[PDB]
């Protein structure tokens, strides 16, 4: 009712290019989110056993 | 009470399960102990080593004595009843009621 659908059109952007900045830091922060996830796994299986 | 044979097979399945609760506690410590491996601290290292063994060792032997134990059952086929003498054994003690009240010297 809100509209006539065709909203979505396809379209184009370049990539952005890339350098050291971002990628590394992404990835050890994804270890770090991965080190958390490991926490919580020792202690949720430690307190089910 | 039962005979000898049941008893060993329920003993032998009470360690079964008493087995497997080991395996369990010591996944436990196994999964406490890799936390502070992914932690940095190198001491508690040589112990790693032996709770994988010893937990690996309890999986296996475990799973082993119970194979043997459904085994045990494959050549174990083959190998009111009580109502059939019932009866007479409680004649039996009536009779020896009897006995104690024929005679007085008896009834202290």
């Amino acid at each position: 009712k809100v509209v006539k659908p065709s909203s979505l059109n396809s379209d184009k952007i370049p990539y952005v290019a890339p350098t050291k900045k971002e990628y590394i830091e992404l990835d050890i922060l994804n270890k770090g989110w991965k080190l958390q996830s490991l926490n919580e796994s020792k202690d949720l299986l430690r307190a089910s056993f | 009470m039962q005979p000898p044979y049941i008893q060993e097979r329920l003993k032998s399945l009470n360690d079964i399960e008493t087995q497997l609760c080991s395996m369990l506690q010591e996944a436990s410590q196994v999964t406490f102990i890799f936390g502070e491996l992914k932690r940095g601290n190198e001491s508690v290292k040589p112990q790693f080593e032996n709770h994988v063994k010893q937990f690996y060792e309890r999986l296996d032997k475990s799973t082993t004595q119970l194979r043997k134990e459904i085994q045990l059952l494959d050549e174990n086929v083959g190998t009111n009843k009580k109502a059939l003498g019932q009866d007479t054994e409680k004649m039996e003690e009536q009779l020896d009621l009897l006995s104690a009240i024929l005679d007085p010297s008896k009834s202290k």
